């Protein structure tokens, strides 16, 4: 068994197609509202279950929270495909580009789009491009916490060996 | 929200990122009153600046800051920055970070003391210098072509293939519409017409705005209006008197064709934009003779556009299609181009701090910009 | 099914097994910018494979990982087998097994790396490396004969006799169509016309693949051209601009007959087909004379067919007949070739499988592969 | 006697066979006036050459008439060699065999045009066209070496050894004096200094022979620069003002072995050496390492010789001396070597004389020179 989201147990979540716009705790302009700076929002929880989640091969998807954990999940594995011998100073500079360039949402070029509903309507879809912008910048700037943690200047081999790693064999 | 400053040579344009168009357009001009000013205290003031310095140009000295896009005097410069945020945008520079415009081939200087009056007098949040002829393809919406823009102080070019610039093809000419200007305030000479005064400039730039013109044929133009007055014009002088101008009328925009005209010895727009073709690499002629990207205020005579492209096409070989693109916004496409730029949410992360300004002086901009 | 793979020094050329003829051909290239990337967003990529490099070139340092069909640079050939599979192919090669090849008397080391990164980047579930001018004999429908394959990096000569190679007769010349290209540079050079960049090769490339061909009888064919216009005639670059050549034409080509020209002491391709038939066993020679099978994009000169039977049948003993074997797909016979090999049942028992190599190492190529 | 005349990109450099130095040594220029001419008895004429051009030069458009050591305008070249022999010399060329010079990689119309003008227009006896380093060499003293030669317009390599020359490893490069002069022109800017015309472009070539200098280590020397100091020396114009200059004395020069500063994808003088070696013999590599010769005024900067020392160096195995010989005379070393190869006792066979030339036409040059 693959490790699924805490945030399946959570009810009444807003959202957009069938993501969540779970809690989030960052500085970056967008739509998804302040979580408890003290608690593991989703991305804590992500970034956390990464680095097991993409060696399991099998995933049955609960609800909204995992289908917002599964983008994470593969985001992740974009960050650590762009990573590979940068400097944290162009690292950071080079994901936000990353998280920042156009990018199909489910319901578009999107991998997964047999498993993530459409936008209800031509309003949805920009409230889950801002919220999905806003995740994924916070996203690579947390994560280039972690693989650039002891060492600001090589990324740490323990976190960019993943980048061959790609979760249930799908990618963005 | 940021600002958007086309700090110009002879306008300054200046708005909001995301504005369609400039919220203010004014004379890049400051001034000091040349009479003795005996009847004080009606509102008089050590200084004007620019539609308040237009306005009463016949009592002024008129000074550009600029000349030939350098800053020439830095008090009268920071005077219209100044004006620009506490009188025409009306809103603290402090709470909007800045973008700024500069010409290609410039001095490293200019731009430092531009850095340092936006962090030490401003004190604006952030800032960023960008070379204004690449906004020009950020206003016409492409990713390829040949800028040529011409300006009040300074006419350059910048070759431009799928985002990368080629900055070994790029050349500028220190010949725009204050030269232009200055020879049609020579040659009405030639009529018996005297203009001499800072202000009468001005009353020139203003007949130059209107009855000026671009010759398809220079030569024909010359024996035509040599043989008749059907293209002659007329104009009334704010004092009341009235002028009558005749091959003069195309005569000053062919200095932009044959600056030998002033004295000059490089080449014309024409054939400077050829060579600059010319310098890039083989394979990118063929998409930069499809996309000659005119902007800047001298590229609005009428005319100039066809007499452009048949000026290139008989530079060019035959066997392939050269064209102009001259949208009816030319003037402002600078401006708008920069707020194009300031909108972008991938350009959020290189505007210059304060943060990081401190630790590095001026110094900064030259590494951080461009 | 099972991938064909054959990455040229200058082609890539990749399809399936059991299909007509390869579906992915372009560019042994990888391009990366060399100007100021002025434009932020745009879509810009920090490196460019094959056609979507060679569209792009006037804007880019082109440069082949392989040269002389030995593999230079590895961090950009992973990036054209991604390419040929991920978004020319459009598979995911852990699906696959593949037939890669390469050209006799390469360094052992090329073979173990490139079995390596098959199974440890690509994840390939089996894969071969089958010997070029092995492939080429059976796209000619032979079990003997003497393959001359000629690409853009290696020209080699493979001897076959009822279906054994005799290896020691193998000849391998490090001279094909990248060095007549080099050549015409060097050639073009005394007319009028420079052409210097990593893009301009590529122009002149295709001035070689469709101006050139090969002389019946050089020193007269260099008399008619000196004495007529009728061998004179002219290409249209990108800059639109027209390049008329004459003796350059078949001078070119002629450095294969000739390898003199450009400094090399080697035998001509004729000389060195008959030094192969001459290494062989007596009784075989007949059978390897009536049976020489030209092979490899340099063999498509109008004109060499005719030209490589009169060299060899001056060579050989006039006592018996020669015969040269062109067909009009001999462009792609070595992925035709691989096509056919890598769909016999008893091909599926000769594969590197997944298991066997994580189990023997990168050294089980050498002692299942020849 | 034989004369001698190097048809140098940027000097003219003249004299007889057998004497120690040129004996004409003047820019390759002819000028025109570019202004009314009004004053009646000014001692004023229709053109101008060499230094009355370069003294006259303030009422001047001056025009080189070779570009890259190819002659680009005929009617002003066949001028430069009348004012070369009847002003500079004062000879009767019908009197006077002449020694003539061409770059390596050239084409061969300049050839035969030069030849057609010196038999049909000057009646010259005999004449011949060296090629410009294989002289370079002989006024060295030596025949085995590499010859590094770097005029105005030309940069290329002349391996030889024992007296043959490897034309495979010939390497020639479009960047030369003229192509860091403009450089120059584009740098000074960023002082907000400005060069345009033609006169102003020989102001900065009168800079650059002076101020510049090779920075042995160019990352060291600009943070070395990044502080003011030692570094920064004046200038004073024919203007009578002064200028300063700092990084911008070795970004000039750097060029050569960056030629990326102006946008050319191509390997700096230190790689274009080390490719034309490993592109030779593999027994011939040690004594080029071992006589490298410098010639031409582009390789008379000061520290030239001792960074190519150290970039050789770095490129070669490092078992043995590398020995870049810069003599003090290579300002002139080509026309020092054809004053020695003319007065040669065995190379009176060698000239083209009239009496064949009338027989053969302007293609015998080929067929004798090279
Ligand atoms: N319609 C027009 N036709 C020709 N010249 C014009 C026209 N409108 C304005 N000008 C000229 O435009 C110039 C200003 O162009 P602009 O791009 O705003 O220059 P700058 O940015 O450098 O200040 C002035 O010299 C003015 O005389
Ligand atoms: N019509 C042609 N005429 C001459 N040369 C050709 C022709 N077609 C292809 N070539 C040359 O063949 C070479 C590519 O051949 P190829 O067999 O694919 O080589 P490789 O296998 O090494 O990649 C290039 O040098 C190309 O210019
Ligand atoms: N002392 C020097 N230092 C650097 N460059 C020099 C020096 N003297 C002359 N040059 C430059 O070298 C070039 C002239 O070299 P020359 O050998 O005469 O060239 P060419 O033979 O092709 O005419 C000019 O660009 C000139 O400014
Ligand atoms: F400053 Be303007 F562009 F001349
Ligand atoms: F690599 Be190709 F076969 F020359
Ligand atoms: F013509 Be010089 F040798 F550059
Ligand atoms: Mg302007
Ligand atoms: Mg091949
Ligand atoms: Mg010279």
């Amino acid at each position: 068994p693959a490790y699924h989201s805490s945030f399946l147990s959570l009810t009444d979540v807003p959202t957009t197609g069938n993501i969540a716009m779970l809690p989030l705790k960052t500085k970056f302009r967008g739509p998804a509202y302040p979580a408890d700076e003290s608690q593991m929002d989703i991305i804590d929880e992500c970034i956390g279950l990464f680095r097991a989640n993409c060696f399991f091969r099998n995933f049955e998807i609960k609800g909204p929270a995992d289908r917002t954990l599964i983008y994470g999940t593969l985001f992740i594995s974009e960050c650590l495909g762009r990573v590979n011998g940068l400097n944290y100073r162009d690292a950071e500079r080079q994901l936000n580009s990353l998280a920042l360039e156009n990018f199909s949402i489910p319901g578009s070029g999107f991998p997964l789009n047999a498993l993530y509903a459409p936008p209800l309507s031509p309003q949805d879809a920009e409230i889950m491009r801002t919220y999905l912008t806003q995740f994924r910048q916070e996203l690579a700037y947390r994560l280039l916490s972690h693989v650039y943690a002891t060492e600001k200047d090589h990324p740490s081999k323990w976190w960019t060996c993943f980048s061959k790693r790609r979760f249930m064999n799908k990618a963005l | 929200t940021a600002l958007v400053c086309d700090n110009g040579s002879g306008l300054v344009k200046a708005g909001f990122a995301g504005d369609d168009a400039p919220r203010a357009v004014f004379p890049s001009i400051v001034g000091r009153p040349r009479h003795q000013g005996v009847m004080v205290g009606m509102g008089q003031k050590d200084s004007y600046v620019g539609d308040e310095a237009q306005s009463k140009r016949g009592i002024l000295t008129l000074k550009y800051p600029i000349e030939h896009g350098i800053i020439t005097n830095w008090d009268d410069m920071e005077k219209i920055w100044h004006h620009t945020f506490y009188n025409e945008l009306r809103v603290a520079p402090e709470e909007h970070p800045t973008l700024l415009t500069e010409a290609p081939l410039n001095p490293k200087a200019n731009r430092e003391k531009m850095t340092q009056i936006m962090f030490e007098t401003f004190n604006v949040p952030a800032m960023y210098v960008a070379i204004q002829a690449v906004l020009s393809l950020y206003a016409s919406g492409r990713t390829t072509g040949i800028v040529l823009d011409s300006g009040d102080g300074v006419t350059h070019n910048v070759p431009i293939y799928e985002g990368y610039a080629l900055p070994h093809a790029i050349m500028r000419l220190d010949l725009a519409g204050r030269d232009l200007t200055d020879y049609l305030m020579k040659i009405l000479t030639e009529r018996g017409y005297s203009f001499v005064t800072t202000a009468e400039r001005e009353i020139v730039r203003d007949i130059k705005e209107k009855l000026c013109y671009v010759a398809l044929d220079f030569e024909n133009e010359m024996a035509t209006a040599a043989s008749s007055s059907s293209l002659e014009k007329s104009y009334e002088l704010p004092d009341g008197q009235v002028i009558t101008i005749g091959n003069e009328r195309f005569r000053c925009p062919e200095t932009l064709f044959q600056p030998s005209f002033i004295g000059m010895e490089s080449a014309g727009i024409h054939e400077t934009t050829y060579n600059s073709i010319m310098k890039c690499d083989i394979d990118i002629r063929k998409d930069l003779y499809a996309n000659n990207v005119m902007s800047g205020g001298t590229t609005m005579y009428p005319g100039i556009a066809d007499r452009m492209q048949k000026e290139i096409t008989a530079l060019a070989p035959s066997t392939m299609k050269i064209k102009i693109i001259a949208p009816p916004e030319r003037k402002y496409s600078v401006w708008i181009g920069g707020s194009i730029l300031a909108s972008l949410s991938t350009f959020q992360q290189m505007w210059i701090t304060k943060q990081e300004y401190d630790e590095a002086g001026p110094s900064i901009v030259h590494r951080k910009c461009f």
